[PDB]
């Protein structure tokens, strides 16, 4: 398997292989409802108007 | 040697000489005479020095 | 960590042609060893009134 | 079974750690019979002494 040959030369089991420090990610769904509508600033708790 | 430590040839020869060294020791300690020297432990049994 | 390995085979004396029946080495399985770490933590306390 | 390290979330997968390419071995046997006399040189495959 990983442990190949076995007649006759020196070969190991696992943890021989090089590892990588980069991270990959799939193509996530686009962001649109969270970044479309206008902000209204407030400064209390409730806002009232007529 | 294309997926390992790029250095197995030193490791191979150090073991192979050790395998030869212990094999010559075994034959010098013990030997029937079948293709091999006449090792000491059984050799004194021939002239009956026991 | 290497293991013990180990012997070779003497020629049959009259074997001079292809092949001379030279045996082969003992398969040195180049086994892994690993470590582990445990944690200790000690806590002490006092109060301002004491 | 495996749980290394499920504390509290970044568990990883294939045991992201580091490894050492150093190889070690303990004792080796004392080669006492390998040097008991000089290597007497022979030009021929048999020799005689009177």
């Amino acid at each position: 398997a990983v442990n190949q040959s076995s007649s006759v030369e020196v070969s190991s089991e696992s943890y021989e292989t090089i590892f990588s420090q980069r991270i990959i990610r799939d193509l996530q769904k686009e962001l649109v409802v969270g970044a479309l509508f206008e902000e209204l600033p407030m400064s209390s708790k409730i806002l009232t108007m007529l | 040697e294309e997926d390992a430590i790029f250095s197995l040839l030193p490791l191979l020869r150090k073991r192979l000489i050790e395998a030869h060294a212990v094999s010559i020791e075994e034959a010098f300690m013990t030997g029937d005479g079948s293709g091999k020297p006449k090792g000491l432990l059984t050799l004194a049994s021939e002239d009956s020095a026991k | 960590v290497e293991p013990d390995a180990g012997k070779a085979t003497w020629v049959a004396a009259s074997t001079y042609g292809t092949d001379t029946t030279t045996g082969e080495e003992v398969k040195g399985a180049l086994k892994e060893i690993h470590f582990s770490t445990y944690k200790l933590a000690a806590k002490s306390f006092i109060t301002d009134e004491t």
